[PDB]
């Protein structure tokens, strides 16, 4: 008997989540780059990301006027973010 | 709209295809696709740099505004997003 | 009271048969985190 087209969705769904989940542990001890509001560009040491709303907590975070020793970047006040592994 | 009321089967054939994505503030990224979050829909892309190197971009989702296909992608692709992390 | 019983039917909705295996992973990336957040 066929697996249901709601299966292959949450097997899709639990693939995609793997992935991203993976690619949060990738930071880990890396810094991130963020592009923010009215074009600003800052970077930071990352800290940890909520797994329900795509926040941010780094450190170091280096911006146009300074570092602030800590900071949450909540998720609506990012556009995107780049790392490299 | 429209890339966030996507399903998961039609976010996951978007996976190792290059994109072109728009953005807010017009924000712009070529890449090609590791995963989108099923939950948050950020997107996540990976770029080959000139230097040989991988970085990787989360656009968060709520900021996306369209994505373009631009090429399948072969199977080092495939590859080099295996041994990414 | 069991606060969570709603959250793992979700979970179950989105995930189905994989539930406890984003489950567990979520949980072991939450470690990775607050080890050091």
């Amino acid at each position: 008997a066929q697996e249901s087209l709601e299966s292959q969705e949450q097997r899709a769904r639990a693939a995609l989540r793997e992935r991203y989940l993976r690619s949060l542990l990738a930071m880990v001890g890396h810094q991130v780059s963020f592009t923010l509001h009215e074009g600003v560009r800052v970077a930071a040491h990352f800290g940890a990301t909520d797994l329900d709303v795509a926040n941010f907590y780094v450190s170091q975070l280096q911006t146009p006027i300074g570092v602030q020793a800590e900071a949450l970047l909540r998720c609506s006040d990012i556009i995107s973010y780049t790392f490299k592994p | 709209s429209e890339w966030m009321k996507k399903g998961p089967l039609e976010w996951q054939d978007y996976i190792y295809k290059e994109v072109r994505v728009t953005a807010s503030e017009k924000n712009e990224y070529k890449g090609w696709v590791l995963t989108t979050d099923p939950v948050s829909a950020n997107i996540v892309l990976v770029n080959f740099l000139e230097d040989g190197s991988m970085s990787v971009t989360g656009i968060m989702g709520h900021a996306v505004q369209t994505v373009e296909t631009m090429n399948e992608g072969d199977h080092r692709v495939r590859e080099k997003l295996m041994h990414l992390f | 009271e069991r606060p969570g019983e709603r959250r793992q039917a979700e979970m179950k909705r989105l995930y189905g048969d994989s539930a406890a295996k984003i489950q567990a992973m979520e949980a072991a990336v939450q470690l990775s985190f607050d080890k050091h957040c």
